DNA sequence: GGCACAGGTTCAGAGCAGGCGTTCCGTTC
DNA sequence: GAACGGAACGCCTGCTCTGAACCTGTGCC
């Protein structure tokens, strides 16, 4: 029931005032979850890339998080080949940080701010966390490459 | 094997009181035959076994036959008082061996002397608790052991 | 080599990462305990979580005794200062809190710490206890597994606390000896009084000592000194909690009057005085409450013709 | 207020009366005495007034051996033969049986701990003077109801609470190396004075034998069975913990203590008078 | 009945009994007004032996009353019980009682009976302890009914002072070969509502039960919790699951594996039902750190099952969170926890493997083979 | 000889304390 | 060094303590 009341400000308020660089709406193929356009964070690789995000509602929604993965692929320290987000607001108490005070806005503003700011310490993937960290420009190069691939046009 | 025996009623037959003081008299002279093996078997665990075991024979002799001893004894009083005072001269000789325990101040053996001293005791004063039931408790004498070593000395 | 004291916290998370033996974790934890008086108090608290989770690990005895004697300690501060409450009362509770969320994930603490908090002989409950530690205990008695024991413990504890003053008034020679050591009555009122800085954990097992109290040792010998005094002294200490619960605890007061006419009423199987001149003393001070709990004052009525003559006249 | 002036003179007042004068009424004696003991407790520990009370009871009532001249009149004249034996007897055990508890709890808190050499030697004084006492009811020849056996069960509790106390000098001794001279000579005096006079008073009590429901006769019986037993348990296991105490503390207090008396039963030739 | 109900004022002291007689004449007579007439008896002025007479007169019919009436005539029963008539009528109560025979109006009263029987015992003592020593007394017979445990759980939700007496009185009457699954099934089947009102005594009895050896009282503590989530609404359900997952974060193995069995039975029983309380079940992923590679098989296990319900990969939540924290463990240095991951890596494998499945397995084979190379 | 206080005695029943059962560790050949 | 006999803590029960009532002895008119 609570499900439709959040969703219903949300959907309306997503429409209405989204976040920038960030979009979502009731999806067209899936008309019960969300679909969200991030467009590539600026002055990170991901620039000239539109990245597509299934957000999930789950059905005790508001008192568990969304659940988000990334459908363009994105080449990150905290997004694996599968599009899993080490995010710890995709969580609940005590290992994340989902509480009903946030919202699915807030959530794709703190999505855009990790593809612009990846932790290194929560590393999905080594490889690309170690290279962000040790060789930021192969990194950047890789991921600016992913983009003009997978998140053009 | 002893623990075993059931004393039976005043109500019961004699030849069951009979059999029974019989089969006493053959466990308190195993009794007496195995007591007798300490003098020339002095040893740690053999000590042991006896002044345990010895308590825990005397406590079967109090729940078992006691109470087949109150009924038989105006009838049988001479089998009774002959297999009361064959424990007796055992009897002594758990006193001695408490004499050996306490001397050779040995922690080992001194474990089950204050339990052996009361259970003996007991054994004692419910003889007296048979001739206050018997109506005699006027007949009960007591009168203190000489304090031996095992053998058999005057330790002073 | 003695240890940066304002980094003490950060050098013993490094610890915890690194694998140690029994005597390795009880050198770094005493170590960091030696610390405890060195420091400003807010600190304690993640500090005292960084001890645990090594703790559990090896030494869980060593982290207890100290935390307890040291709080014990500063408590013994406050009281002789008084004869530096309001940042004191909220670490103690936060310390409580987090000693009781790792009892939740290692039930051994539990049994560990009430080892240690036995009374056994009369002697090591006057060493052992405290204002602090009874406030552990009764923490404690909100997870479902030690309320029993924990409360029987606190009981019989109470029970020798009484049995130990009438005692040493009787004779002249024992009080000339021993020097008047603080008694489990005047302690656990304290704990009452310092749940005002709300510690709402606490309260639950303060009003069900003080109803067990009132039921184990009611005048059933009247429908000497032995059987008697110290069975009279331990429901007017129930009495004495239960007062200050509700003049204290403004939320409680309705479960705590329900659960008290529950016994008065239809009982008058075993008599009920002392429950009578609770529930007076409850009403007195504050009728107001009533207006909220009539509902059972409703159905008293239902049984006032069953009842005899002196429950329903009071 | 139990150190005023007038309290005193009160308590003075009522020890002279009680030293002084004799009437034969008897729950007046048992009273002025009561209250004797009430004004005393809260002046002072009662095991002075304990131990002249036994000795008058010691003079009055005789002995077990029938040749020991003894008469100490002097000392409480509310105390006669016809009061002293249900009367001033229990009374006098009675204010014992509460010393000896506030010993043992003593004890009890000092085991706790681990202040301590002020709180042994004044329980020593005291198990010392109520040894005195103890001592002189177990020589004289006491009448043979519950009079006897509350003594009997009462020198029980007397040796327990000395077992405890052994075992405390042993958490002790182990460690550092005492034994104080106050200890050595306590149970040196329970040797001589007590232990023997236990055996001398047991033999005289169970020898001495002077319409019953059978069952209530068999309950009246074995009630009577336990307490010689566990005096017998109770000097046992104080022998037996001085044993451990001789070993490990390398002083054999052994050597003042004799080897457990012993005993054997006869029936005589009585039993066919009778069946 | 408002002529019964006035007659107390209008009849003088000379005529009490004679009306009582003739009054127990118009009892047995008609049915539908026994309530007034039981309210007047006991309003009246009579002599004691003549209203235990009418009791049993009572007792005898009381198949023939309808339930709406039973409160009031069980309350006058449990006045008119003195100490001595306890068992008595208890045990005839206790007999002729059914609760199986009474079944939407039905159920209601059934529920307010038992708030009035709860108000009785509740409310004397008496009646709780030889209540229970009639129980006991019902040790002998295989055949004692859903009432006597439904009453048990009761007497041990309301009186406090009798905790550790029915805890024995059960735990003696369990290991005995008595109450077992036939009498629990048809007691949660039928008396539902009134035990969803007794929530917390059935969880606080089924915890007790957890503490215990023997695996017949262990058994009984998982099945009590069984029953409530099978049966109970969905606040209930997330206490019963919360019980269990105490025990795994909390307790010493015993508990730990009993409940850790329970979650596997009621995964495979219902996969739906804990779904939806699923992410308490990964809330152990806190405090894996307290738990040995054995139960650690089992949780990954039990997890990976659910998630591989084929219905619920709509819900690949759970999936995708553990595929995430293996990976993180995996990418640990220190090798307790490389261990952890392993162990799950290779159970998720194995579920998951029973084309773009071969793929995941694949991957996450290699990923795991690279980790560990 | 008759009745009532006194104290003995007898039993219900609550609560305490120690010895056993399953398991580890000092001691003696 | 290793085989035997004693020390350690959770469970059950018998012993003790108490208190309440009844009853049988005995004290006085």
């Amino acid at each position: 029931m609570q499900r439709a009341s959040r969703l219903k400000r949300e959907l309306h308020m997503l429409a209405t005032e989204p976040p920038p660089g960030i979009t979502c709406w009731q999806d067209k193929d899936q008309m019960d979850d969300l679909r969200a356009q991030i467009l590539g964070g600026a002055n990170t690789p991901y620039e000239k890339g539109v990245f597509k995000l299934e957000v999930i509602i789950p059905e005790r929604y508001p008192f568990e998080p969304p659940q988000i993965r990334f459908l363009t692929p994105i080449y990150h320290p905290n997004i694996d080949s599968a599009g899993r987000i080490c995010l710890d607001v995709l969580k609940l108490p005590p290992k994340g940080a989902w509480r009903p005070s946030l919202n699915i806005a807030t959530v794709l503003t703190s999505i855009q701010l990790l593809m612009s700011e990846p932790n290194p310490d929560d590393p999905l993937m080594a490889d690309i966390s170690s290279e962000f960290k040790y060789n930021k420009p192969a990194f950047l190069k890789n991921a600016r490459q992913w983009t003009e691939k997978h998140a053009r046009q | 094997t002893v623990k075993k025996i059931e004393p039976g009623t005043a109500a019961d037959s004699q030849q069951i009181h009979e059999e029974k003081l019989l089969y006493w008299n053959m466990a308190v002279r195993d009794f007496s035959i195995l007591i007798n093996l300490i003098k020339v078997f002095d040893s740690h665990p053999v000590l042991h076994v006896c002044l345990k075991y010895g308590r825990l024979f005397v406590e079967a002799f109090l729940k078992q036959c006691m109470p087949l001893l109150d009924f038989s004894f105006r009838k049988h009083r001479e089998d009774v008082l002959s297999l009361l005072e064959t424990f007796q001269l055992d009897t002594r000789l758990l006193h001695h061996l408490c004499g050996h325990s306490k001397i050779h101040q040995d922690t080992r053996l001194t474990q089950h002397v204050p339990l052996l001293k009361k259970t003996l005791e007991l054994l004692v004063c419910r003889v007296k608790a048979m001739l206050t039931l018997n109506n005699c408790r006027e007949a009960f004498w007591l009168g203190n052991l000489k304090n031996r070593d095992l053998q058999g000395e005057e330790i002073k | 080599g003695r240890w940066d004291q304002q980094y003490v916290i950060q050098l013993t998370s490094m610890f915890k990462d690194v694998p140690l033996t029994a005597e390795e974790v009880e050198f770094v934890v005493e170590k960091a305990l030696s610390m405890f008086s060195k420091m400003n108090l807010q600190e304690i608290p993640p500090l005292v979580y960084q001890l645990l989770v090594l703790s559990s690990k090896g030494s869980r005895k060593s982290v207890l005794e100290g935390i307890i004697a040291f709080f014990s300690a500063l408590d013994k501060q406050h009281n002789e200062e008084q004869s530096p409450s309001g940042e004191l009362r909220h670490v103690e509770g936060t310390i409580i809190l987090h000693i009781v969320f790792a009892i939740k994930l290692d039930y051994e603490l539990g049994r560990e710490l009430v080892k240690h908090l036995k009374v056994g002989q009369q002697g090591d409950s006057n060493n052992n206890l405290s204002p602090f530690s009874i406030a552990l205990l009764l923490s404690v008695t909100r997870i479902q597994r030690f309320q029993d024991q924990v409360l029987d413990l606190l009981k019989t504890s109470v029970v020798k606390s009484f049995k130990d003053l009438q005692l040493l008034q009787g004779s002249k020679f024992l009080q000339n000896l021993v020097p008047h050591r603080s008694y489990v009555s005047t302690m656990i009122l304290e704990v009452v009084k310092n749940s005002v800085h709300s510690w709402d954990h606490v309260t639950q097992g303060l009003v069900e000592l003080g109803f067990i109290l009132m039921d184990s040792y009611g005048p059933k010998k009247v429908l000497p000194s032995l059987s008697r005094m110290p069975n009279q002294h331990a429901c007017k200490l129930g009495a004495n909690i239960l007062l200050e619960t509700f003049k204290i605890h403004e939320m409680i007061r309705q479960e705590i009057l329900e659960q008290v006419l529950n016994r008065v009423v239809t009982r008058a199987s075993s008599p009920i005085s002392h429950f009578l001149d609770l529930l007076s003393n409850i009403v007195m001070y504050a009728p107001l409450v009533l207006q909220s709990c009539s509902s059972k004052v409703t159905e008293a009525f239902d049984y006032l013709s069953f009842l005899p003559l002196q429950t329903v006249q009071r | 207020e139990p150190s005023s002036p007038q309290f005193v003179q009160m308590l003075s007042w009522t020890s002279k009366i009680c030293k002084e004068n004799s009437r034969e009424d008897a729950l007046f004696c048992k009273s002025l005495m009561n209250l004797l003991f009430s004004l005393h407790v809260s002046y002072k520990s009662p095991v002075i007034l304990l131990r002249d009370l036994s000795q008058d009871i010691h003079g009055h009532l005789g002995d077990i051996d029938q040749d020991v001249e003894v008469e100490k009149t002097n000392h409480f004249a509310i105390v006669n033969l016809r009061t002293a034996a249900p009367t001033v007897c229990l009374l006098v055990l009675s204010q014992a049986e509460k010393v000896l508890e506030e010993v043992d709890w003593l004890i009890t808190k000092l085991k706790g701990q681990v202040p301590n050499q002020p709180v042994e030697k004044a329980i020593i004084m005291q198990l010392g003077t109520l040894l005195t006492f103890f001592h002189e009811l177990v020589q004289t020849a006491l009448p043979s109801g519950s009079c006897v056996d509350t003594l009997l069960k009462d020198l029980c509790k007397m040796y327990t609470t000395l077992t405890a106390l052994v075992r405390y000098y042993l958490q002790v001794c182990q460690s550092s190396g005492g034994i104080p001279k106050n200890m050595e000579k306590l149970v040196k005096l329970s040797g001589s004075h007590l232990t023997p006079l236990c055996y001398s008073f047991i033999s005289y009590v169970q020898n001495k034998s002077k319409p019953a429901v059978v069952a209530t006769a068999m309950a009246r019986v074995l009630r009577e069975t336990k307490p010689i037993p566990n005096l017998i348990f109770a000097i046992e296991q104080y022998e037996k913990f001085l044993i451990h105490l001789s070993k490990k503390s390398k002083v054999s207090l052994m050597q003042h203590m004799k080897l457990s008396t012993s005993r054997d039963f006869k029936i005589k030739g009585n039993i066919l008078d009778m069946v | 009945h408002d002529i019964i109900t006035s007659l107390p004022e209008i009849l003088g002291d000379s005529q009490h009994a004679d009306v009582g007689k003739e009054l127990s004449d118009l009892l047995i007579e008609n049915t539908s007004l026994t309530v007034p007439i039981l309210d007047v008896l006991s309003s009246l002025r009579l002599d004691p032996n003549f209203l235990l007479k009418v009791r049993q007169l009572v007792m005898d019919k009381l198949s023939s009353i309808r339930l709406e009436d039973l409160p009031v005539i069980i309350k006058f029963i449990l006045h008119s019980v003195t100490a001595m008539d306890t068992l008595e009528v208890i045990s005839e109560l206790r007999e002729k009682l059914d609760l199986q025979h009474c079944v939407s109006s039905g159920q209601s009263c059934i529920i307010l009976l038992f708030d009035v029987i709860k108000s009785a015992i509740r409310y004397e003592k008496t009646i709780s302890e030889a209540w229970i020593k009639a129980i006991e007394n019902t040790a002998s017979v295989s055949e004692h009914k859903v009432f006597d445990l439904v009453m048990l759980f009761i007497i041990y939700s309301t009186n406090t002072q009798t905790k550790k007496y029915i805890d024995r009185v059960l735990r003696n009457k369990i290991r005995s070969g008595c109450i077992q699954e036939q009498l629990l099934q048809s007691t949660f089947s039928v008396h539902y509502l009134v035990l969803k009102d007794m929530c917390s005594s059935i969880l606080s009895l089924a915890q007790s039960l957890l503490h215990s050896l023997d695996q017949s009282i262990i058994s009984f503590g998982s099945l009590l919790y069984k029953y409530a989530f099978k049966f109970f609404d969905t606040y209930c359900q997330q206490e019963v699951v919360g019980a269990l997952v105490t025990h795994i974060c909390s307790g010493n193995e015993a508990e730990v594996d009993t409940a850790l069995d329970v979650l596997l039975e009621l995964v495979v029983l219902n996969p739906s039902a804990m779904m939806m309380n699923a992410v308490f079940v990964k809330g152990i992923l806190d405090y894996l750190d307290n738990i040995s590679p054995q139960q650690i098989r089992k949780l990954f296990y039990v997890l990976s099952t659910l998630a591989f319900s084929k219905q619920n990969e709509a819900s690949s939540h759970i999936q995708d969170d553990m595929h995430l924290v293996i990976r993180k463990q995996l990418s640990s240095t220190v090798f307790k926890y490389k261990l952890i991951g392993i162990i799950g890596a290779v159970t998720m494998a194995g579920i998951m493997a029973a084309d773009e499945q071969c793929t995941q397995v694949t991957s996450l084979l290699q990923l795991v083979h690279s980790c560990s190379e």
